[PDB]
């Protein structure tokens, strides 16, 4: 039950508490046999997106995860940083004019 | 929305590499990133809808087949496209920054020497040249104008 | 152009200027012109000759310059020259022990105002060698981004007194202390990036022996090239008139329009350096100076 | 060989994914599959160069670039070509088994909808009809007519 905790940061400590390759183990099979265990009525809203947290978070370890997916680009071309406002805004809240 | 899985996409493991079909994530995923009234659904729907169709189109340049037929994923193209258009001058400012650049970014794509003559092309035109149509948005025909 | 073709009533052209002196010459196995071509570009340089394309009967390519207006008379005979100087080369011990030889090649002036003169294939020049070992950062310094000229020069001028362009080197003359020009002129020497052709060769060559040999070679054809050159007073040795031959990596001194002294003689900009033997030749034989295997 | 590194190709280790530049080999592999008078070494250069060969037309086709100048690896089929007549024609029989279908095989492949314009095919033309020429073989000539 601590693994739908109100707080986000004790939410954070028991998903990585049962992600400890002691606690639930680090093979595939293993790991989707034993997340059957990670179950009571209690959690089952959040069941499934916790059982596909702990399997693709497994990845995060993996050799491929920062390999890019396609090796080059589509032809010759140049490429940039860029960045987004997400802060305060939604677009339809300031006037034409101004 | 295909007679046929497209995007076979092997799942980065250290023991194995399990297949998902990811052509069974776009018809909600599509719903999602416009009409999610959360809005930290929405941008997070979003940024795997681009992520997806950057997969895409990586995939069918590989040529996993050379048509002879309907091109692949263009059944694909022809249903996500629309969405495309009516998710860049989507109302959300953190969509638009992200999809009014993407959708100009196809459209140099699908103008190329191979590629000028593809049914990619038009399936792209005709959704374009549908999308200025719209009879209940006026916001949308402004964008497929400049398009 | 379009109108040429092998046609009977026509004395069957063969290729321009094929025959020479070495030994009796098969004249039947010499190539002949099947036609032209619906191809062509040109030159960069200021009298925008011509990258014609001629077909032979060989059914084969002979890619040419077509150059003309400037009378190709004295580009012929800075060739006898040539001919005669590779004649000498084998015939001494000093230099057929060194495989010494220049390249030559086939001018063929076709009127007074005309030659087709052969281009050498798999070959580049020099300039575009050394843009070519450039990144995009580093070319940022001759398109001209960081100063309006490549190096400060031409805006430098004006520390060294000279105000326009053309001819400002007229008055630099004067006050041109051993200081303080060797002082700014060593400030721009050092802008410019380390190791340009160095790392030419380290692209070319295979592996360290192959890389030590093709060194060899380029500064050595070099070299013979620089004294040749010297020895009949030719000038404007410019970094498009050398190629590197790219195949066999040896320089070839690509042209002549100011032979027998009269580079230096023409007035309104003096040439005081009598040959090259600029900095990235220096910095190519960099643990010792060109007084090792130049010299 | 080559002015610029093609065939750069990860070793499958289990920690990393260190990088060889195969077109190092060739050089030495091609002079091993012809001339190796030891006819164990002989036959283990030619399955070499094969899955090699397979490996470049593979890694082509994956479009690393996609012409604009010198089409990649143009400069190794000029170069490979040759070497693949002469040797399918070897008189060693394991080798002939081996390289007269790939010889066909490429032949096929090298007429096609995009590719009867490539000058991968104007290289193939013209290593043949260098090798009909032969003025020391008679068996190449006889093999490079039926090509
Ligand atoms: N043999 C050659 N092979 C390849 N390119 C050549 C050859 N000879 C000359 N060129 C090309 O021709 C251009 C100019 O013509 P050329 O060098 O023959 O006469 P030039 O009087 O020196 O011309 P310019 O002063 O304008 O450079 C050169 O800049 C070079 O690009």
């Amino acid at each position: 039950q601590g693994l739908i905790d109100e707080n986000p940061g004790l939410q954070l400590i028991i998903r990585n508490f049962w992600s400890h390759e002691t606690r639930l183990p680090s093979n595939t099979l293993d790991r989707l046999l034993a997340l059957n265990s990670l179950y009571s009525p209690k959690i089952e809203v959040h069941f499934l997106s916790l059982a596909t947290n702990f399997l693709l978070e497994m990845t995060s370890m993996s050799p491929d995860y920062p390999n890019p997916m396609f090796e080059h680009p589509l032809s010759e071309c140049e490429f940039q940083e860029y960045t987004i406002d997400s802060d305060w805004r939604f677009r339809s809240t300031v006037l034409t004019p101004m | 929305w295909d007679r046929e899985k497209r995007l076979s996409f092997a799942v980065p493991f250290r023991e194995m590499k399990p297949v998902i079909f990811l052509d069974v994530f776009l018809p909600r995923v599509t719903e999602l990133a416009l009409t999610a009234s959360d809005r930290q659904t929405k941008v997070a729907a979003c940024e795997l809808l681009h992520s997806m169709v950057m997969f895409m189109l990586g995939k069918a340049t590989q040529m996993p087949e050379g048509g002879q037929g309907a091109p692949p994923m263009y059944q694909l193209y022809k249903r996500t496209f629309p969405v495309l258009l009516r998710l860049a001058c989507d109302v959300d400012q953190v969509t638009r920054q992200l999809y009014e650049p993407l959708v100009m970014q196809l459209i140099h794509w699908f103008t190329n020497n191979k590629k000028f003559e593809s049914q990619d092309t038009v399936a792209l035109l005709e959704a374009i040249l549908d999308g200025i149509v719209d009879p209940v948005d006026s916001t949308l025909r402004d964008f497929c104008g400049r398009c | 152009m379009s109108d040429f073709k092998v046609e009977f009533l026509r004395n069957e052209l063969e290729i321009p200027g094929q025959y020479d002196g070495r030994g009796k010459p098969l004249p039947e196995y010499h190539v002949r012109i099947a036609g032209f071509d619906e191809r062509v570009t040109v030159m960069a340089s200021l009298r925008r000759p011509k990258r014609i394309i001629i077909r032979g009967h060989d059914e084969r390519e002979h890619p040419f310059l077509v150059k003309g207006g400037e009378d190709l008379r004295q580009d012929q005979r800075v060739e006898q020259l040539f001919q005669v100087m590779n004649g000498i080369l084998a015939q001494d011990s000093a230099c057929s022990q060194r495989a010494l030889q220049l390249r030559t090649y086939s001018v063929v002036p076709m009127t007074s105002r005309l030659g087709l003169i052969e281009w050498l294939e798999n070959t580049v020049t020099l300039k575009d060698l050394l843009l070519n070992t450039m990144s995009q950062e580093e070319k940022a310094a001759y398109l001209s981004d960081p100063r309006a000229p490549p190096c400060e020069y031409k805006d430098w001028l004006t520390k060294m007194s000279g105000k326009h362009d053309v001819g400002a080197y007229m008055l630099m003359y004067k006050g041109a202390n051993r200081t303080e020009t060797v002082t700014s002129f060593r400030k721009r020497e050092s802008k410019v990036p380390a190791d340009l052709l160095k790392r030419a060769f380290v692209r070319m060559s295979t592996s360290p022996e192959a890389f030590l040999a093709l060194r060899s070679h380029f500064a050595s054809s070099h070299a013979l090239i620089c004294i040749s050159h010297w020895i009949l007073g030719i000038g404007d040795r410019h970094l498009n008139n050398f190629m590197v031959a790219m195949e066999t990596g040896g320089v070839i001194g690509i042209d002549f329009g100011h032979a027998f002294g009269s580079a230096t003689q023409f007035l309104p900009v003096p040439e005081l350096m009598p040959f090259r033997l600029t900095r990235q030749f220096i910095n190519l034989m960099l643990p010792m100076k060109e007084t090792g295997l130049m010299y």
